[PDB]
C-alpha cells in the first residue's frame, strides 16, 4: 500500500525537504540513502514511501515540480538533497509571476505532459497504488495554477484511488503578496470539484503555536515546516505500524465526511511544550486530549467556540490503555455537549498504534470538519469582490487568456460553498 | 469431537490469539505442536482431538482459520510467536480493507476472496470423522467483519446444511462508541444473522471493562485482558466435549433447550468467580456462593439488566469439584427467590452440565487458580433494549440519510437499509409478544 | 433415472463401510484400556 | 531549536515495541509452571520398584494362564 | 437553503412520501413467531 | 528388464542431464561410474540393469545416447562433472545446426549424422537380453529435433520393428512462444509422431511454470527446474521395472490399457505430491488427498482443461508406503465425482500400479520429502483443442506464403504444407468422432 | 392455431425484425422461405401455422404486415437478407413521416395510410380458420406510433369486436430521453389505448441498458441488443402456444386469470438466465434459484420497484427442462417470503407453465445456452407511480403552453388534453382505490 507525494513551488519543495527529513529518520535512513535501523519493525513497511535502489539504496516516491531551478539548487543542496532520483526534477525556464493563469494555461500546458509521464512511471511500479499526497500553497503562482492542473488530471486517470491535500492559505493580517485573493479563489473552486480531502494552514496559526506554546524568541520557517511535516507523517502512521485498531485514510474519509462537498478539515498535534517548562510535566491521556482540543494548538485562524464539531478523528501513537481512550472521548462530548451537532450519536473516532514518534512517549494527530472553516473562506470572497468591481489587476488575466466568466464562477462557487456550511451550522431536527 | 473455529477481522484475529493460547497451555501442547510427553508407557489422552489434528511425525496442528482483508495483523501472526503452529494456507488475508462499509465487504471485495475460504474449510472439512458445529467470532461494528462472515455465512449455509453455527459476536456499547457509521454496519449484519444462525452469544467491551475495573483490581485495562476472558468462557463452553463428566452437553442439547423458537437465539452470558489472587485465599468459593454469582448483573459481559425482562431458558456449565447435590440445592434457592422471575410457559428452567477438569491458570493472567466455576448461558426479553437503543440511533442518522452516498456507490440498493430495519422492527415487536402473559383464554 | 438409484448405491456404501470402521476402532482402543486398569491394580 | 516535537529529558530514543509482543511473549507459554512438583528420591526409586514387579508378575501370571 | 426549482420539489416531496411509508409500515408491523394456542 | 534412452537435441539433452543424475542419485552410482559397496558379506543387488550395464571390472555405464547438431552443449557435457560416466562415443554431436528448420534437419544436414546413431543404438540393441522399448525425448519446436527426430523414428521403425516407442515431447505453449517458425515445425511433426510411436505424452513448458509458481514457492524458474520434474515423473514411471512391489506393471500394459485406436494414442501427464518443504511438516498426505490432487487442473503438466472433454483411460501409479485398499477406497470415491466423467464405452476407465520404493529427494532440489506419491496417464478428448490452436496459427501464416522460400530452398515440395494440415484435419475429427455418445441404435 | 402480427412505426419494425429473425431460426426455414433438404420433419406435422402459412410449392411466408410512414426503414427490409421471405404487399409504406406529431398521424397522414392497412388485415383474416389474437408493436413516444396506433385499434377494435389485441409497448424512460414532447405523446395514446387493447406490456430502455450492463458484460450495448431480448421474450411467451408441453397456455386464458377489472390490463416484465455467452457454462441453476432471481429487481425489463406496491396476479412461465413438483415448490417458497406481498382478495396468486421446448440460440446473439429458463408477467399497484411522474411532466409543460401551437394548427380543440389528462388522472385513482383494504365495518 504505497503513497505518491507531489511537492510544487517554493512551499511545496521546502515543506517536502522537511517531511521527506523526518521521514528518513523515523525509518532510520541515512542521509546517503543506505538503511542503518535497528529493528525490523522499520523495514517491513518501508516501501511504503521508498523504492528500493539496488545493493541496500531506498529512493523516495516523490514529483518535485517548479518553473525556475532556484528551489531545486536550494533543495539539491539541503543536508538530505541527495536522495531524491535526479529524474524526478522537472523544472521550466521562466516564473510563474504570482499569477493564476500563467501558471494554469501557458508554462502548465507545456510542461504537464512530462509530470503526468513521471506520475504514471511512478504509479505504475506500486503492486498495489494508495491515493495521492500533494502539498501546495494556494496564493503563490505555480504551485496554485500547475498544482490544481495536475490534480485535475490525475483524478480523471485514477478515479478510484484517494485525493488528499494540505494547503497554504492567505493570512488575514499580513498578505505576502497583492493578487492573493484571485489565486486563492481560483485554487478552491478547483479543489472543491477535484479533492476528497483537504487540510488548510495558516501560517499566523503556526506563529501563535510557536509564540504561546513554544515560547520561541526568534521562530524561522524551518521551525513553522517542521511542524507541519510532524503532523504529514502523523497521519499515516497505522498505515505502516502495527496497532491495537488500524486505520486506513479510506476509513478516515468514510468516519470524516458526512455528505461529499464537506471535505475541508482542521488540523492539529498536541504534545508541544517549551523546553523549560517540559522537565515539570509528565505526559498523559488527560493532558494529550486537553491540549487536543486547546484552540491555540489548532493550525487554523478560525476558532472551534464560534461553530460545532460535524466528525473528528484521533489517532493515537504509543503503548496506551484503550479505557482511557474511550473515557476521555465520552467525558469530552459529555461536557461539551452543545459543540456537537446532535444527529450524529457519536462524533469522534480514535485509533491507536504501537509506535510513537522518537523521542515522544506518545503522541496524538487531530483532524476536525468544524463550520468554523467558513469564516477564512468568507474573509477571502470579500477581499476578492473588493478588487474585482474596480478590475483592479484583471488585464494581467485577461492578458493570458482567462475568460471573465471563470472568475464570476469561482465566485459563484466559492459563495455557494460558506453558504452550504453556514446552512448545516443552523440546522435541525424538526 | 471435532470443531472447526472461524476467525473474522480485527477483533477475531485478536480473540483467537488469546483462545489458540489459552488451548494450547490447556492440552500442554508446545509453541512449536510438541508434547513434551514425560512417558511412554501409557498412552496419550484424545482430548486434544477436537481442536488439534496430529501428523505421521507427531506434530499438532489447529482446525482454524483466520480471516481479514487488511494484511498487518495476519502478518503479524505470521511474525509473532506462534508462526511454527499456524499452517501458512490457514492464514488468509486481502490487501484493502473495507473501510467501515458493510456493502465494500458485502458486494465488492468479499466476493473475490471468499473462494480461497470455502476451499479452506472444504479442506478441512474432508479430514475429520464427526464434525458437530462451526464457532464463529467476528465483530459487527466494522465492515469487513459483517460484510464477508455474512457472505460466508450464507455460502456455509447452503453447502454444508443442517450443521450449526454458534456465533460469538462483539456488538457496539450501547455508550462507548468506536466510529460513527456503526449504528448502519451493525444493522444489516443483524439482519442476515438472523436468517442464518442458531444461537449468538452478544458481548460489550463496556462490560468486561465494568468487570475487570470492579471484580479485578485494574485500572488501566487493554483489550488483551478482554481477549482473555472471552477464550476462558470459550473453553468453559467447550470443555463438556474434551474432558469426563457426570453429566456431558453436546452443542445439540445446547440448542435443543435455549431456544424456544427459531427467531428467539440471542443470548446472555457470565462467569462466576472473576477474582483476584490476593482475595481468593481470603474466601471459601463454594458452589453457592458462585451460583449466586452468576445471576448478578456486575457478573455480565453484555450491558443489559435481566430485571427489566423474563428468561425463557437456562443453561449452566459447572466444571472442577462440584457434586449434583449442591447444584440441586443451588438451583432450588434460586428460584425460591422473588427478583428473579420466568414467563409462565417454561417451568423447568435449567439445563445443568458438570465436568470434571477445573480451569486452566495462564502465566501472564489476572485470574486466581480456583478449583471450580460455573458460565451461564441465558435466553431472556431483556435483549429486545440493545437493539431499541441501536434502531433509534440508526431512526436519527438515517433521517438525514447520513453518509448514505459511499454504501450506494459501493454497490447496494438504499432498499437494503429499509428493508433491514423493517425487519429488527418485526424482531423487536416479537420479542414484545413472546413475553406477554397468556392472561387471555379462550 | 438409474443414475439416483446409482448414487443413493455409493452412498449407503459408504456409511455402511465408514460404521464397521468406527467399530473395530472401539474394539481396539477397549481392550488396551482393561488391560492398564489391570496394571494399576496389580 | 531542536527540540520541537521532542523532548529534552531523553532525545535519540525510540520505543520500537509493540503491544503482542509484550502480551505473548515466551514466558507466557512455558508449560513448566503448569507441573505439579516431583516427588522425592526414595519415592521415586519405589516408583520404579513397583512399577517393575508389577510388570513382571502380570506377565508371569499371563504367560501361565495362557499356555 | 438552496433555490427553490421544479426538479428539487418533485425529488423533495416524492422522498418525504417515500420516508412517510416506510415509516408507515415501521409502525404498522405484524408478527411472524406463531403463539396460537392449538 | 532394459530400456534405451535416446536424446535428441538442446532440450532433449539438458532434460537428459538431470534424468541421468536423477537415476545415479536414485541407484547410488558415483559420478565415476563405481557403486561403493556398503556390506562386506552378501550379494550385489541387481537393479541398475533397466539403465546401466556393467562392465566386468564393476565399473557402470548407461544406456544412452546425446544427439545434437551444434557442440556447444554436448562439448559443455563432455567437459562437465560427469566426463567419466558416459561413453565419449554415445555424446554425438554435429558441425551446425538445422536453424529452426524442419526442412535442413531432415533432408540436407540430419542425413550425414543419422548413421552413426544408429550404429551405437544397434550396438547397444545388440547388449540386451530384454528389451521393453526405446524412450525418447525431443522438442517439436525446433528444427534438428522435429526433422531429425522424425528421420531417426522412421529408420528406427523399419529397423526394429516391433519394439516399442515412447515419446516424451515439447509440445508449442498455447500462448507462451520462443520462435515465429514453431506453427509448421510442429505441424511437420505430426505425421512423424503419428505412425511412428505407440503413445506420445505431450507436455508444454507454461503448465510445468504455473505448477512451479503455484505449488513450490519459486518467483523466477529457469529449465532446470522443469527438467528435475520430468526425470521425477520418468523416474515415478520406470520404477514399477526396477523395484518390488504389489502391482508391477510392464511397458506393454500401458499401450494396452491406454490406447482404444491406433492413432489416438496422445496422453495427458500430472503428478500430485508437489510440495515445498516450509508446508510439507505442517500436511498429513494420505492417498486420497494426492488421488484428489492428480485431478485437478492445477497439477497438470500439460495446459489442456480435461472438464471440456471426456475420459477414455486412466493408469494411476502410486509409489510408496500405500495399501491397495486404500487405492480401491479412493478410486470408488473419484468415481463417485460428478465433474469427472468417463465416456459410456468405457466402463472400466483406471489400471493401478503400486510401488513399494518411495521417491528420491535431490540434494540441490526444491521438492519436499514424502512418504507417497502418485503419478497420472490419461487420455482424453480434450486434448483437441491443442491441435485446433497450432492449426489456426498455422493457417493465419500459410495464407500468405509468410516463409515457405526457406523450406522450399532447403528441399521440401509445397504440396507437403497441405498435406500435413489435411492429415492433422482428419485426427481432429477422429478425436470428435470417438468422443459421440451412440444414441443411435439400429 | 393462427394469430396475426402488426409491426407499426420505427422501434415496431426494428424490434419485428429480430424477432422474425428467431422465429425463423427456431423452426428452421430458410431465408428463402423454403425448408432445408436435409431435415427430414419427423414429426410431419404443422407448427408453422402459429407465424407462418405455407405455399403449395412449400414455400413459407410470415403472417405479418409492415407499417411505417417513413420509407427508408421498410425500404431496408425490402434490400436487406429476407427480401424474398415478405410478400411485396405487405411492406406497406406512406409518404412522409408524423413528425413526432399525435396529431399528424392520427388527422393529417394516418388517415390516407388506414384504408390500405386495414384492407391488408381482411385479405389475411379471411385466409384463417382458428385465429386467437394480434400482437402490435409500437413506441408511445413517435408520432405514427402513437396516432397511426390509436388510429389502427380503434378501426379493428370496431371490426373484429371481441378478438383479442395484445400490445408490446416501449414507454418513455423516466429520465434516458430522445425527445422533447414524449410527454404529450405518451399522454395521448394511453387515452386510446386504455379503451382499446387487451394486455399491454411496458418497457424502458434504461431499464434494459441496466440489465444488460450488470448481467451481461457489455460496455457499449445498442438497440440490436434490446431487440434480441425482446425477441427472446416474445418468443418465451408464445412458445406455450405453439409447442408440446406439460402444461400449455393459450392467450385467452391470460385475459381471465391477470385482469381483475376490465381498466387493470397493464403488465410488468422480466427474465431470468440473462447471462452472457463466454461464461456462466458452470452453474446449472436449478428451478427455485432462477425463481428467486425473478422477483430481484436487477432482472426486470422495466424500471419499477415492486416493493413499493402490492400484486394482484402473477403469471409465471417456466421454459426448458422442469419438473412440475420443483415448480410447485419453488412458487411455494415464493409465498413464504415476507418482502413479497400480495393484496388480499387475490390468494391464489400464481399461474404456471412448463414446456419442453429450450430457448433458440442466435448465431450472432450474446445470451449463453441454456437448458431452462423461467419468464414473469405480473400485476401490480407500483405502476401508479410511472404515470403520476409522466403526468408531473405533462403539467410542467401544459402550464405554460410550451409547445401547443403545432397540436393545435394540426387540428385538436384545448379541451382533448384536459380529457385525456382527468382520464389518467381517474386510472391513477383506480390504482388508488383497488390497492385499498377496505375492512368490513359493522
Ligand atoms: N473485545 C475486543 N473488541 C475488539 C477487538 N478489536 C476490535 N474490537 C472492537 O470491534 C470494533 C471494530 O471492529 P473491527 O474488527 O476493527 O472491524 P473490521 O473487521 O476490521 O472491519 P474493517 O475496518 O472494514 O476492516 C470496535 O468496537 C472495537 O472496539 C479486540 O481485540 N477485542
Ligand atoms: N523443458 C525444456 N524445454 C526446453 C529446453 N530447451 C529448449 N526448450 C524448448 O524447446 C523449444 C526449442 O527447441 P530446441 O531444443 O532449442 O531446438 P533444437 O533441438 O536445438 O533445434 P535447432 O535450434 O535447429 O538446433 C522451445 O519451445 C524451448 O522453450 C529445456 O532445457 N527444457
Ligand atoms: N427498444 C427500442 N426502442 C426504440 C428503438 N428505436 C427507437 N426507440 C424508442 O422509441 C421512441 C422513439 O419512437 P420512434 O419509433 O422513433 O417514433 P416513430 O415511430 O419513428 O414516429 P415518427 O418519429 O413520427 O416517425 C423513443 O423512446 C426511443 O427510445 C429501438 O430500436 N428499440
Ligand atoms: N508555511 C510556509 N509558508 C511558506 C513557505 N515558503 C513560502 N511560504 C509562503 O507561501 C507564499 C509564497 O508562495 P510561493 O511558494 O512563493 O508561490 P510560488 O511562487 O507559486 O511557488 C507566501 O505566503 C509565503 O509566506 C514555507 O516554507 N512554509
Ligand atoms: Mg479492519
Ligand atoms: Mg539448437
Ligand atoms: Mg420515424
Amino acid at each position: 500500500r504505497e503513497i505518491v507525494c507531489v511537492q510544487a513551488g517554493q512551499c511545496g519543495n521546502q515543506i517536502g525537504s522537511k517531511f521527506w527529513e523526518v521521514i528518513s529518520d523515523e525509518h532510520g535512513v541515512d542521509p546517503t540513502g543506505t538503511y542503518q535501523g535497528d529493528s525490523d519493525l522499520q523495514l517491513e513497511r518501508i516501501n511504503v514511501y521508498f523504492d528500493e535502489a539496488t545493493g541496500g539504496r531506498y529512493v523516495p516516491r516523490s514529483v518535485l515540480i517548479d518553473l525556475e531551478p532556484g528551489t531545486m539548487d536550494s533543495v539539491r543542496a539541503g543536508p538530505y538533497g541527495q536522495i531524491f532520483r535526479p529524474d524526478n526534477f522537472i523544472f521550466g525556464q521562466s516564473g510563474a509571476g504570482n499569477n493564476w493563469a500563467k501558471g494554469h494555461y501557458t508554462e502548465g500546458a507545456e510542461l504537464i505532459d512530462s509530470v503526468l509521464d513521471v506520475c504514471c512511471k511512478e504509479a505504475e511500479s506500486c503492486d498495489c497504488l494508495q491515493g495521492f499526497q500533494i502539498c501546495h500553497s494556494l496564493g503563490g503562482g505555480t504551485g496554485s495554477g500547475m498544482g490544481t492542473l495536475l490534480i485535475s488530471k490525475l483524478r480523471e486517470q485514477y478515479p478510484d484511488r484517494i485525493m488528499m491535500t494540505f494547503s497554504i492559505i492567505p493570512s488575514p493580517k499580513v498578505s505576502d503578496t497583492v493578487v492573493e485573493p484571485y489565486n486563492t479563489t481560483l485554487s478552491v473552486h478547483q479543489l472543491v470539484e477535484n479533492s476528497d480531502e483537504s487540510m488548510c494552514i495558516d501560517n499566523e496559526a503556526l506563529y501563535d503555536i510557536c509564540f504561546r506554546t513554544l515560547k520561541l524568541t526568534t521562530p524561522t520557517f524551518g521551525d513553522l515546516n517542521h511542524l507541519v511535516s510532524a503532523v504529514v507523517s502523523g497521519v499515516t502512521c497505522c498505515l505502516r505500524f502495527p496497532g491495537q485498531l488500524n486505520s486506513d485514510l479510506r476509513k478516515l474519509a468514510v468516519n470524516l465526511v458526512p455528505f461529499p462537498r464537506l471535505h475541508f478539515f482542521m488540523m492539529g498535534f498536541a504534545p508541544l511544550t517549551s523546553r523549560g517548562s517540559q522537565q515539570y510535566r509528565g505526559l498523559s491521556v488527560p493532558e494529550l486530549t486537553q491540549q487536543m482540543f486547546d484552540a491555540k494548538n489548532m493550525m487554523q485562524a478560525a476558532d472551534p467556540r464560534h461553530g460545532r464539531y460535524l466528525t473528528a478523528s484521533a489517532l493515537f501513537r504509543g503503548r496506551m490503555s484503550t479505557k482511557e481512550v474511550d473515557e476521555q472521548m465520552l467525558n469530552v462530548q459529555n461536557k461539551n455537549s452543545s459543540y456537537f451537532i446532535e444527529w450524529i450519536p457519536n462524533n469522534i473516532k480514535s485509533s491507536v498504534c504501537d509506535i510513537p514518534p522518537k523521542g515522544l512517549k506518545m503522541a496524538v494527530t487531530f483532524i476536525g470538519n468544524n463550520t468554523c472553516i467558513q469564516e477564512m473562506f468568507r474573509r477571502v470572497g470579500e477581499q476578492f469582490t473588493l478588487m474585482f468591481r474596480r478590475k483592479a489587476f484583471l488585464h494581467w488575466y485577461t492578458g493570458e487568456g482567462m475568460d471573465e466568466m471563470e472568475f464570476t464562477e469561482a465566485e459563484s462557487n466559492m459563495n455557494d460553498l460558506v453558504s452550504e456550511y453556514q446552512q448545516y451550522q443552523d440546522a435541525t431536527i424538526e | 469431537r471435532e470443531a472447526i473455529c472461524i476467525h473474522i477481522g480485527q477483533a477475531g484475529c485478536q480473540v483467537g490469539n488469546a483462545c489458540w493460547e489459552l488451548f494450547c497451555l490447556e492440552h500442554g501442547i508446545q509453541p512449536d505442536g510438541a508434547m513434551p510427553s514425560d512417558k511412554t508407557i501409557g498412552v496419550e489422552d484424545d482430548a486434544f482431538n477436537t481442536f488439534f489434528s496430529e501428523t505421521g511425525a507427531g506434530k499438532h496442528v489447529p482446525r482454524a482459520v483466520f480471516l481479514d482483508l487488511e494484511p498487518t495483523v495476519v502478518d503479524e501472526v505470521r511474525t509473532g510467536t506462534y508462526r511454527q503452529l499456524f499452517h501458512p494456507e490457514q492464514l488468509i488475508s486481502g490487501k484493502e480493507d473495507a473501510a467501515n462499509n458493510y456493502a465494500r465487504g458485502h458486494y465488492t471485495i468479499g466476493k473475490e476472496i471468499v473462494d480461497l475460504c470455502l476451499d479452506r474449510i472444504r479442506k478441512l472439512a474432508d479430514n475429520c470423522t464427526g464434525l458437530q458445529g462451526f464457532l464463529v467470532y467476528h465483530a459487527v461494528g466494522g465492515g469487513t467483519g459483517s460484510g464477508l462472515g455474512a457472505l460466508l455465512l450464507e455460502r456455509l449455509s447452503v453447502d454444508y446444511g443442517k450443521k450449526s453455527k454458534l456465533g460469538y459476536t462483539v456488538y457496539p456499547s450501547p455508550q462507548v462508541s468506536t466510529a460513527v457509521v456503526e449504528p448502519y454496519n451493525s444493522v444489516l449484519s443483524t439482519h442476515s444473522l438472523l436468517e442464518h444462525t442458531d444461537v449468538a452469544a452478544m458481548l460489550d467491551n463496556e462490560a468486561i471493562y465494568d468487570l475487570t475495573r470492579r471484580n479485578l483490581d485494574i485500572e488501566r485495562p487493554t483489550y488483551t485482558n478482554l481477549n482473555r476472558l472471552i477464550g476462558q468462557v470459550v473453553s468453559s463452553l467447550t470443555a463438556s466435549l474434551r474432558f469426563d463428566g457426570a453429566l456431558n452437553v453436546d452443542l445439540t442439547e445446547f440448542q435443543t433447550n435455549l431456544v424456544p423458537y427459531p427467531r428467539i437465539h440471542f443470548v446472555l452470558t457470565s462467569y462466576a468467580p472473576v477474582i483476584s489472587a490476593e482475595k481468593a485465599y481470603h474466601e471459601q468459593l463454594s458452589v453457592s456462593e458462585i451460583s449466586n454469582a452468576v445471576f448478578e448483573p456486575a457478573s455480565m459481559m453484555t450491558k443489559c439488566d435481566p430485571r427489566h425482562g423474563k428468561y425463557m431458558a437456562c443453561c449452566l456449565m459447572y466444571r472442577g469439584d462440584v457434586v449434583p447435590k449442591d447444584v440441586n440445592a443451588a438451583v432450588a434457592t434460586i428460584k425460591t427467590k422473588r427478583t428473579i422471575q420466568f414467563v409462565d410457559w417454561s417451568p423447568t428452567g435449567f439445563k445443568c452440565g458438570i465436568n470434571y477438569q477445573p480451569p486452566t491458570v495462564v502465566p501472564g493472567g489476572d485470574l486466581a487458580k480456583v478449583q471450580r466455576a460455573v458460565c451461564m448461558i441465558a435466553n431472556s426479553t431483556a435483549i429486545a433494549e440493545v437493539f431499541a437503543r441501536i434502531d433509534h440511533k440508526f431512526d436519527l442518522m438515517y433521517s438525514k440519510r447520513a453518509f448514505v452516498h459511499w454504501y450506494v456507490g459501493e454497490g447496494m440498493e438504499e432498499g437494503e437499509f429499509s428493508e433491514a430495519r423493517e425487519d429488527l422492527a418485526a424482531l423487536e415487536k416479537d420479542y414484545e409478544e413472546v413475553g406477554a402473559e397468556s392472561a387471555d383464554m379462550d | 433415472r438409474q443414475r439416483e438409484e446409482e448414487q443413493r448405491a455409493r452412498e449407503q456404501a459408504q456409511a455402511v463401510e465408514k460404521r464397521m470402521r468406527l467399530a473395530a476402532n472401539f474394539e481396539t482402543r477397549s481392550e488396551k484400556v482393561y488391560e492398564q486398569k489391570d496394571l494399576m491394580r496389580r | 531549536t531542536p527540540y520541537v516535537t521532542s523532548d529534552a529529558r531523553n532525545p535519540h530514543s525510540r520505543f520500537l515495541q509493540t503491544t503482542n509482543r509484550e502480551d505473548y511473549c515466551e514466558k507466557n507459554a512455558d508449560l513448566r509452571t503448569l507441573r505439579r512438583p516431583d516427588l522425592g528420591a526414595r519415592s521415586r526409586v519405589l516408583l520404579q520398584v513397583a512399577l517393575n514387579a508389577a510388570r513382571e508378575e502380570k506377565n508371569a501370571t499371563e504367560a501361565e494362564r495362557k499356555q | 437553503a438552496p433555490k427553490r426549482t421544479a426538479e428539487l420539489l418533485w425529488l423533495e416531496q416524492q422522498r418525504a412520501r417515500q420516508y412517510e411509508q416506510h415509516r408507515k409500515r415501521v409502525e404498522q408491523q405484524k408478527p411472524c413467531v406463531d403463539n396460537k394456542t392449538p
